RNA sequence: UCUCUUACUUUUAACCAGUGAAAUUGACCUGCCCGUGAAGAGGCGGGCAUAACACAGCAAGACGAGAAGACCCUAUGGAGCU
RNA sequence: CCUCCGCAUAAGCCUGCGUCAGAUUAAAACACUGAACUGACAAUUAACAGCCCAAUAUCUACAAUCAACCAACAAGUCAUUAUUACCCUCACUGUCAACCCAACACAGGCAUGCUCAUAAGGAAAGGUUAAAAAAAGUAAAAGGAACUCGGCAAAUCUUACCCC
RNA sequence: GCUAAACCUAGCCCCAAACCCACUCCACCUUACUACCAGACAACCUUAGCCAAACCAUUUACCCAAAUAAAGUAUAGGCGAUAGAAAUUGAAACCUGGCGCAAUAGAUAUAGUACCGCAAGGGAAAGAUGAAAAAUUAUAACCAAGCAUAAUAUAGCAAGGACUAACCCCUAUACCUUCUGCAUAAUGAAUUAACUAGAAAUAACUUUGCAAGGAGAGCCAAAGCUAAGACCCCCGAAACCAGACGAGCUACCUAAGAACAGCUAAAAGAGCACACCCGUCUAUGUAGCAAAAUAGUGGGAAGAUUUAUAGGUAGAGGCGACAAACCUA
């Protein structure tokens, strides 16, 4: 037979059948968000259309991206929006030539690095292109605050910015005491920011990470049907006494 | 044997016995600390991607530092997911053959009669 | 006591669980399955035990006593009226003893009879405003009970008397329960004084 | 020996059935209903073949695009094989090229 | 108690008790000669040696001397008309040795039966098969077949 | 090469019915006779209308 | 080759096989140094069994018992039979507070004492 | 071993009783000589022979059975190795 | 008359010649009734063997070979102490058989202990006859390798030389 | 007249519609189906190749938005086999069926069972009374090959012409395939029953409709356009690639074991010689006892020995006192 829908459609399914259509509205939206990263790897198309050679014709065209794999040490420190390239080249960039795998990897570096809204330094292994994004954005901070998911390209990141995210919407005791004026100081300096605080906790969180938040929420054991009966009877006895 | 049907309404009476005193306890646990299924359990998935319904063990120790459950893995590692979705199919296709066969049988009976 | 029968099993005028019927339908035995009209459980008028009417077959028009009903077949036996003849008992050398045995009726092949004109005719359920469920004659219009038949109990209730393994009914129906927010074993271990000191102690369950 | 030894059971054909006496009915209801619905469109079958004919490679052509992606996995399986067998039937074998 | 949870018993916990027990034995007649304090008993497989001591002690109250236990293989060598193999259930048997010097012979149970009560459903017609047989049965090699009907 | 032979029959009734049942053997005669008329021996010489 | 349909059994290894499979009898203490098995009274199922010299109450039933409608029991009858009158009483004389409900037949944890519900402490 | 083979015993064998395969088989009412012919004939031409039917042997023929020749060649069919 | 067998343990297997009934049928390479079976019933009882141990430090140079002289090399198969903790006890499992791996009731394969011909365990001939051919033996006049590729085989106990 | 024969209905198929499942108690990731104990390791990665290009070496449709049309157009390409868009267009909510199969068919299915395999894995066969079998009655027979009733008669592809007569007379070199050509002693076939092999376009031809227009949008058109009819087989390698499963055989190794009588003992990878390991030569056997055995005869038998148990190394590999050896016949 027919599948009623679609095997495509089967993961949205599973989001609306249960916990994970109790989750918040906005977590599932950003889950939804499905928007593209910015070129990394590969030159963009300035134009929707391009006069080509071999006819004057005006040709629609498209910018198509590279499938870049990440590994896992990529999640675990902050590269760019790069990874590894695994493609296919030709002997001698002429296709008569035999057919050859290709692998490209960017070139890590360890580095340190400050947060003023975090007040910490960690060391992670970082890339030219996110030391470079890191200067354009004026700090650290700045730039995992305005840098995208779909950009940041990992979880070190996405956690970053969720702990900033929530010190600047809890306004806590950021530095420390004796220091009030430093911490309202670097609080303003990031004004553009801080989302709600129940907003800001489900800020970069994985499906897995979101539906065991939410089943710790709803821990709630049992109360026992003793409370509940003597609630009901006493308040029939105050209906049947009022009269 | 004499008269076997005695043998059958003992055993029934003290099933009925059985079932009294569990009713009178599920009640009382009830009402006390509003659960059912006195044996304590959670909603697990297997490594096979089923979901199972695991009932505790009562250790003498932390899960945590038991050596033998922590090699129990209660996770997909999602190269099941096709599986998953074979089995999946296996029960639509049994079910619609079951339904035609409804239909069939149906459509024969209101032929004759 | 306990058996499940082939979702393919023909019902024989013998018991599933005699021996007859374990030789004429062993486990090995696959055919052609009768197909029978489908009667639920609240249009079933005639039950083990009223007179009905034989419509039609080798005798048509005489009454007669129902004795057995298979409700998996559509059929309802007639006391002896509906009969062919066999020999029971059979021996290599002599065999003899021809008895009449009833063979088994549809339910259209029979109709029921009320005790007015001794006449066939049709019967409506109408439920009574009462509260009970009963048969009513059409053409009529009389309540037409339901016979009293023995139970499958094998036994009559007035002439019974209590054995020595019987409860009586008095100390059977006497009312010993006090509801209580206690369990079977927190009573019968007061009732019959264990004293038991020493705490249950903390366990992982997981 | 192959001859069943009895006449089978008379097969009854009741020609003044519903379907059969209604049969046709509403057809040329384009052509007298001024166009509003097409013949075809009283089609009932499969979704890939309702007004449309096709070649037995057209046709799984056809099924894989408008219902291959709602399909069994091992009848898309089957459904890929035999579209692959097809073509290289179709293309590569026969008479007449 | 079978097919049950047992409390986890800790260092000087409590006593393990149970309240209505869900163990059935059979007294069973022995196949070999056994000694006169020996009875022989098929008990299920959870039950052991204690527990079968302390059951014919606190619901019999028969003093009991030495509980021995084996399990005995039920054959798996019969096959179904399908020849899968169809399995008899292993049991366990128990030998208990009688504590104060008492002896247990098995009981003969069946034997004997003297009853000549009327009956109806079946005595009747068993009294329709016996006077049938003794009045149909007067053939007679003289006659060579020709039937010992007709008054002629 | 595992086949076997079948057909076990037996072919003697028995008394089955009152082994359990709600229904019994409706009859329709009797064993023998309840009391046989003794015929008088001089019947041949008395067959003339009455002495 | 191996009998893979046949249930595995302590019947059927080695001898190192044989001997620690069991047949599903519960444990009853362990083993020490010198492969001694030392029991634990404690571990050891003591059988509750009632006097029965006085008890007019027969493993069967008379005939003559008449049928009644079958009710189970509920933990709304059992809260109605069982704490709904005293607490009718203690609140129609106003002593009812809704603070302490142990006095009542309730209590908070399940812990403190011996046979817990929930866990379901003891056996049967 | 042989000139140069012989005698006996056991197995096998043959007959009686019981149980009971496999390769093979276009159909066969299935002869010899000469000739012929896809070039080596039981079957064709010319002659000759010729009641029917078991059992035990033998191995000249049935280009005898078995294995879609391994030798040789061919295939824009393979594979191992250098 | 045979025994180069056998009895145990291990491993393997898993009720597989115990009783009763059916033996009308059915496998018995035929049969009686029991190894090529149907149903029911019954049995293997722990002392033998499995199933072990509270930590933290610390100790552990000198083989075995009758272990004594002597003699070696390939250099070896076995051990504690100190302090703390600890007073309940005999559970559970294997226990049968004519048996396992070889499609078989298969001249094959199969570890260890024990007597190495037995106190264990077994039967080469369904009956007859006395053809050929064939297989395994025994004996053989005179000769003694003349056989044959070759002393293959058999019988006797055997000298010398060569190549690798 | 035996063996047999025959039978409808279990179920199945393709659609439509609808998103579908799973704790009675107990047990089950250790040797699964095991009541009860102290290192807490952990997954995320471009398919390849057959094949086509009549070789092959770049290349060769297969990816998951309803249709249709643009369009097999633009484009790509050993510019060659072949590959191939988009812009744009527009895609009417409800109805429980069958010119499907009917026990060699239809699901492998009575069942993933029996059976085979160490394992992954492979994978069957089959049933038919009647209202009642609590009718065992007498009917229902008739029909394939194979036989029986009932062996045979000079001579010859088995018959045909005939004839008063079965034979005798006369005439006559089975069939299929493959070939220049076959009675060929070239292939295939014991025989019966059932199953078992021609699928479609461009353009033409015929027959209708309408007609400088045809067509139910798109397309064609200097009589065309629309519609229909008619049309291109089956079985078979040695291969290649991906992913699993295998060292209970065997090769080598690791751990911890065991065995080796007697005599000569030169001291001994010494000699004779058992058990034990191997397999020189002969004979038998060759669908055998045996998918490598038996009898005799032989080589070794305190060592580079033989051997039980558990573990390890695996196929683009392992292991090898190199035999292209062995890695479940
Ligand atoms: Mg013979
Ligand atoms: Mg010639
Ligand atoms: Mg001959
Ligand atoms: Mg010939
Ligand atoms: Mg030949
Ligand atoms: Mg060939
Ligand atoms: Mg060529
Ligand atoms: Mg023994
Ligand atoms: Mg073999
Ligand atoms: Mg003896
Ligand atoms: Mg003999
Ligand atoms: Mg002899
Ligand atoms: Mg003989
Ligand atoms: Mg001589
Ligand atoms: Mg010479
Ligand atoms: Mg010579
Ligand atoms: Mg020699
Ligand atoms: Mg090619
Ligand atoms: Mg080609
Ligand atoms: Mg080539
Ligand atoms: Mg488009
Ligand atoms: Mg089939
Ligand atoms: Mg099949
Ligand atoms: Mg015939
Ligand atoms: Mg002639
Ligand atoms: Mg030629
Ligand atoms: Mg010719
Ligand atoms: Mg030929
Ligand atoms: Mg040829
Ligand atoms: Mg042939
Ligand atoms: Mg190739
Ligand atoms: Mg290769
Ligand atoms: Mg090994
Ligand atoms: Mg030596
Ligand atoms: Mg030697
Ligand atoms: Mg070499
Ligand atoms: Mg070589």
């Amino acid at each position: 037979p027919l599948h009623k829908y679609p095997v495509w459609l089967w993961k949205r399914l599973q989001l609306r059948e249960g916990i994970c259509s109790r989750l918040p509205g906005h977590y599932l939206r950003s889950l939804e968000e499905e928007r593209t990263p910015t070129p990394v790897h590969y030159r963009p198309h300035g134009a929707k259309f391009k006069i080509n050679p071999k006819n004057g014709q005006r040709e629609r065209v498209e910018d198509v991206p590279i499938p870049i794999y990440f590994p896992p040490e990529s999640q675990r420190g902050l590269w760019g929006g790069e990874g590894w390239i695994l493609g296919q080249i030709y002997a001698n960039n002429d296709k008569l030539s035999k057919r050859l795998k290709k692998v490209w990897k960017p070139q890590l570096f360890e580095r340190e690095f400050y947060s003023e809204i975090l007040d910490k330094k960690f060391t992670v292994t970082v890339t030219m292109r996110t030391l470079d994004l890191i200067d354009e954005a004026y700090g650290l901070d700045f730039y995992i605050l305005k840098t995208p998911k779909e950009d940041l390209c990992s979880k070190f990141g996405m956690d970053l910015k969720r702990g900033m995210l929530l010190r600047l919407a809890r306004q806590d005791p950021q530095l420390h005491p004796e220091d009030p004026e430093r911490r309202a100081a670097i609080y303003d300096k990031y004004k553009e920011f801080a989302i709600p605080e129940e907003e800001a906790e489900w800020v970069g969180l994985t499906l897995e990470e979101a539906i065991e938040k939410q089943r710790l929420l709803e821990e709630k054991d049992p109360v026992p049907l003793f409370k509940i009966y003597v609630a009901e009877l006493i308040q029939q006895l105050q209906q049947q006494a009022l009269s | 044997m004499p008269s076997p049907e005695r043998l059958d309404k003992v055993v029934d009476s003290m099933d009925a016995l059985d079932k009294v005193v569990q009713e009178r306890e599920d009640a009382l646990r009830l009402l006390q600390t509003g659960q059912e299924r006195a044996r304590p359990g959670a909603w697990r998935r297997d490594i096979f991607g089923r979901i199972i319904w695991h009932k505790f063990k009562q250790w003498v120790i932390p899960w945590h530092l038991n050596k033998r459950y922590n090699r129990k893995r209660f996770f997909a590692l999602p190269y099941v997911d096709h599986f998953l979705r074979l089995e999946r199919e296996k029960r639509a296709r049994i079910k619609a053959r079951k339904e035609n066969l409804e239909r069939k049988k149906a459509k024969i009976l209101l032929k004759k009669f | 006591s306990k058996v499940t029968l082939p979702p393919h099993y023909r019902y024989g005028m013998s018991p599933p669980g005699s021996v007859a019927d374990k030789r004429k339908n062993p486990p090995w035995i696959r055919r052609r399955p009768v197909v029978v009209e489908p009667i639920s459980d609240e249009d079933w008028y005639l039950f083990c035990g009223d007179t009905v009417e034989i419509l039609e077959g080798k005798d048509a028009g005489k009454q007669g006593k129902v004795v057995q009903v298979i409700r998996q077949r559509n059929w309802v036996v007639v006391g002896g009226l509906n009969t062919h003849y066999r020999y029971i008992g059979k021996t290599m050398d002599y065999r003899g003893t021809m008895i009449p045995s009833e063979a088994p009726l549809l339910h259209r092949q029979v109709k029921l009879v009320d005790p007015m004109d001794r006449k066939p005719t049709e019967i409506e359920w109408r439920f009574t405003e009462a509260g009970e469920r009963v048969r009513v004659s059409t053409r009529s219009g009389r309540i037409i009970p339901k016979p009293e038949f023995p139970r499958a109990d094998g036994i009559v209730p007035e002439t019974w008397i209590d054995g020595p393994k019987d409860t009586s009914v008095e100390d059977a129906l006497e009312r010993t329960y006090v509801p209580c927010l206690k369990t079977l074993q927190e009573e019968v271990m007061e009732a019959m004084g264990i004293k038991e000191t020493r705490k249950y102690k903390k366990v992982y369950w997981y | 020996i192959g001859i069943r030894l009895t006449l089978p059971p008379p097969k009854v054909v009741d020609r003044w059935n519903e379907k059969r006496a209604m049969f046709g009915v509403y057809d040329n209801i384009g052509i007298l209903g001024n166009f509003e619905k097409h013949p075809k469109e009283l089609i009932r079958g499969p979704i890939w073949l309702r007004g449309w004919k096709g070649n037995e490679l057209q046709r799984c052509i056809r099924k894989r695009k408008m219902v291959g992606s709602r399909m069994f996995a091992d009848d898309l399986h089957n459904l890929n094989k035999r579209i692959r067998y097809l073509y290289k039937h179709f293309n590569r074998h026969g008479k007449f090229r | 108690a079978r097919n049950v949870v047992y409390p986890l018993y800790r260092l000087g916990g409590p006593q393990l008790r149970v309240f209505r027990t869900n163990f059935f034995i059979q007294l069973v007649r022995p196949g070999v000669a056994q000694p006169e304090d020996t009875v022989q008993f098929r008990i299920p497989m959870e039950m052991t040696r204690v527990d079968l001591r302390n059951y014919l002690e606190g619901i019999y109250n028969v003093p009991v001397a030495a509980v021995r236990t084996r399990v005995q293989h039920g054959s798996n060598k019969r096959r179904d008309h399908r020849n899968v193999r169809i399995k008899k259930p292993d049991y366990k048997v128990a030998y208990v040795q009688l504590a104060h010097g008492q002896t247990f012979t098995f009981p003969d149970l069946f034997p004997e039966k003297d009853e000549s009560p009327e009956g109806s459903a079946a005595d009747d017609l068993y009294s329709m098969l016996e006077e049938e047989r003794q009045q149909r049965q007067s053939s007679d090699p003289r006659r060579g077949g020709v039937p010992s009907w007709f008054g002629l | 090469t595992e086949k076997e032979f079948m057909q076990h029959a037996r072919k003697a009734g028995l008394v089955i019915p009152p082994e359990k049942s709600d229904r019994s053997i409706h009859l329709a005669c009797t064993a023998g006779i309840f009391d046989a008329y003794v015929p008088p021996e001089g019947d041949a010489r008395i067959s003339s209308l009455s002495k | 080759g191996a009998d893979r349909m046949s249930k595995w059994t302590s019947k059927r290894g080695p001898r190192s096989f044989r001997g620690r499979k069991g047949r599903g009898a519960k444990g009853i203490g362990f083993l020490t140094s010198g492969w001694r098995f030392v029991q634990i009274k404690e571990m050891v199922p003591e059988f509750v069994v009632p006097d029965l010299t006085g008890f007019k109450l027969k493993p069967y039933v008379s005939y003559l018992a008449p049928e009644s409608e079958e009710t189970p029991l509920t933990a709304a009858q059992l809260f109605s039979e069982a704490v709904a009158p005293a607490i009718e009483k203690d609140f129609k004389d106003g002593t009812f507070d809704p603070d302490n409900l142990e006095k009542y037949g309730f209590e908070p944890t399940q812990e403190g004492k011996l046979f817990q519900l929930y866990p379901r402490n003891f056996l049967r």
